[PDB]
């Protein structure tokens, strides 16, 4: 949640089947167009 | 023939573009030529409002940067703002052919930022850099700077004029991902040449051709640790008003893997007025080329070097990418087929790959010089031979032919004779392999048996060092070369776009290319009847490894059979082929991409009729 993600991104650990899935930044992108 | 100025009469008005490259005044790939040919073309279109933005290197400003001031108060009062904010930004011009204004940016005088630029890009689209890459920070950089001063300049302009940002490549696509994200008014075009996943996944899988749509490309992102790379290469992809690619096979890769079907195919061109300086070339070059093989081939000139064909296959040592396994076996083949039909065609095969060698052998230059004694020999005698005909002809007298050779004339041909003795045969390589035990070409030569025997019909020359005009043996740079060989072939698997093919067809050689590159796709579909015009495209997606070396094999001895008025033929018909291949050309694809650009961002100003109108049938 948040900061220990985003822990897990610098250090590179991604949890590509959950949270860290391109599908989140999709969601999150799709927004702003 | 079709111009830029032949139908896209469109109002400009005060319009601005922007070439972000990441390569832009620093020569790292093979793009960099794509961007100095077209530099000349698209300023010519824009006038003045043409800029390029990229890192600065100390080299590249160094040799081919001239620093000047920019012409415009505005650009005055941004660089002055961009310096005085803590950051080092230069401007002047790119010492090319057209010449084109150039803004550099530093992005070592901006690693105080990265804290906060970091955090503020997780906070904007959760995308995470690893600090080990050393490239992605670069990259990161390189697109926070661009966009702050995209955003700078069009903030502190008077009156708004209508930016266009192009990106090329993911190094570049974070400018773009920020650029949409604060939603400044830029049309913004992002153009793709090669897929990252494609590489990676071509080498160590298997049939990665048959398994496109089997691919769920989050995990093999995953396992080679490159997950953050695909990760912003894809949502720079998504998020752009016009998406781009360079050929057709990359345009099938993006939608598989970056789930997204490219817009427009834009392929890559060159100019063709520097290549065009056509046979007398080509007669000298192939002369020059039998007499390197004759200096080779000492002490085995057994055979007819007028019904000799030179094949060569260049580029990276790429030994599965390029095919050269395809070609090796291929060649076994019709040497095997021309040996059962008694042929007296011979087919000596180069291969101009790099590898890792220290000297030449012995052997080349024991050749190269016994060659050059017996030329010098032969001139020395011919020459004495011609004035003593003359003096011995004045009198009115035919040449007694027994007595115009005496004791040294004698001398120096036998000496020459005692040169030319050798009992080994010549070797398959020019140069001393360092790694020899586990060089992929010569375990598969002797694997197919060809050591340049007597009985052998073709012959195989690697010639692994850089060709240059001051080589000790070879003294000739590479255009001259390849304009005297035969064929061209290319059996490539993975190449999102052939720069040796294409600069071979430009050149007026018929060459073999695949179905599988950019290069042939193109050619394949924009003309009909490709065998005619001496092109012979493999099919390699929808054929296995055997079905593809069987079809080369057909093609090479359909193409060893041919008669000299048929090669004659066939060569002028490529001749007339240079000119598809040209930005003249292929520029109006990119310029139809900028319209679809600014009708997407800016619908109130500009409206685009979706005309794709773009042609040689046949010649017999
Ligand atoms: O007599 P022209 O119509 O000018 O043609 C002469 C042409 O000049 C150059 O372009 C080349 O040498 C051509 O091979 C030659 O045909």
């Amino acid at each position: 949640s948040s900061e220990e993600r985003k822990e897990r991104w610098e250090q590179g650990q991604a949890d590509y089947m959950g949270a860290d899935s391109f599908d989140n930044i999709k969601r999150k992108l799709d927004t702003y167009l | 023939p079709g111009l830029e100025d032949w139908e896209d009469e469109f109002d400009l008005e005060n319009a601005v573009l922007f070439e972000v490259a990441w390569e832009v005044a620093n020569k790292v790939g093979g793009i960099y030529t794509v961007l100095q040919t077209k530099a000349k073309v698209t300023g010519d279109e824009w006038g003045d409002n043409y800029f390029l933005v990229g890192p600065y290197t100390e080299q590249g400003v160094r040799t081919q940067v001239e620093l000047l001031e920019a012409p415009t108060p505005a650009l005055k009062r941004t660089l002055d703002s961009m310096n005085s904010k803590g950051c080092k930004v230069y401007f002047g011009r790119w010492l090319i052919e057209g010449g084109p204004l150039v803004v550099l940016l530093d992005v070592g005088a901006s690693a105080w930022a990265l804290e906060r630029w970091k955090g503020e890009l997780w906070d904007t689209c959760n995308i995470g850099v690893p600090w080990y890459d050393r490239e992605a920070n670069d990259a990161v950089l390189f697109g926070f700077l661009t966009t702050w001063f995209l955003g700078e300049f069009l903030a502190q302009s008077e009156e708004k004029p209508h930016v266009v940002a192009h990106f090329h490549e993911w190094l570049a696509g974070v400018g773009l991902c920020l650029c949409r994200a604060r939603r400044l008014p830029v049309a913004t075009i992002f153009t793709t040449h090669a897929t990252l996943l494609g590489r990676y996944l071509c080498a160590g899988a298997v049939d990665f051709y048959n398994n496109l749509e089997n691919f769920n490309v989050d995990k093999e992102a995953g396992e080679r640790q490159i997950y953050h790379r695909y990760c912003m290469e894809r949502a720079a992809a998504h998020c752009a008003h016009v998406f781009t690619t360079v050929s057709q096979i990359t345009a099938i890769e993006a939608q598989h893997l970056l789930k997204r079907k490219p817009d427009i195919v834009t392929p890559n061109g060159l100019n063709v007025k520097k290549f065009s300086a056509f046979q007398n070339l080509h007669a000298q070059s192939k002369a020059r080329i039998q007499e390197f093989v004759r200096g080779h081939f000492y002490g085995h000139l057994d055979f007819n070097l007028d019904k000799t064909l030179y094949f060569f296959i260049a580029g990276r040592y790429e030994f599965s990418n390029k095919g050269a396994d395809v070609f090796l076996e291929a060649l076994a083949r019709l040497n095997y087929l021309l040996r059962v039909n008694g042929s007296e065609q011979t087919v000596v095969a180069f291969f101009i790959m790099p590898a890792r060698t220290n000297n030449f052998n012995v052997e080349t230059l024991k050749g190269q010089a016994v060659r050059k004694q017996l030329w010098d020999t032969a001139n020395t005698v011919k020459e004495k031979f011609g004035r003593k005909l003359y003096e011995s002809l004045l009198v009115g007298s035919l040449p007694d032919m027994n007595k115009m050779l005496d004791k040294e004339d004698f001398t120096m041909m036998k000496r020459a004779i005692f040169a030319t003795q050798r009992q080994s045969f010549p070797p398959v390589c020019t140069h001393n392999m360092l790694d020899d035990s586990s060089d992929p070409i010569l375990t598969t030569i002797r694997r197919i048996g060809l050591f340049n025997s007597s009985a052998d019909r073709v012959k195989v020359i690697f010639h692994p060092e850089f060709l240059s005009s001051t080589s000790p043996l070879l003294p000739v740079d590479y255009e001259e070369f390849v304009r005297g060989c035969h064929l061209g072939v290319f059996p490539s698997y993975y190449e999102p776009w052939g720069y040796t093919p294409a600069e071979c067809t430009v050149m007026g050689i018929p060459s073999i290319s695949t179905n599988l590159s950019g290069f042939g796709c193109f050619m394949e579909e924009h003309i009909a009847d490709p065998s005619a015009y001496g092109i012979y495209i493999l099919d390699r997606r929808f054929r296995s490894l055997d079905d593809s070396c069987s079809q080369l094999t057909s093609f090479l001895y359909s193409f060893c059979q041919q008669s000299r008025r048929q090669r004659i033929i066939q060569r002028n018909r490529t001749e007339r082929l240079s000119d598809l291949l040209d930005w003249k050309y292929l520029g109006r694809y990119y310029m139809s991409a900028r319209h679809m650009a600014l009708s997407k961002a800016f619908p109130e100003h500009f409206t685009y009729e979706p005309n794709e109108a773009d042609p040689r049938p046949a010649s017999v």
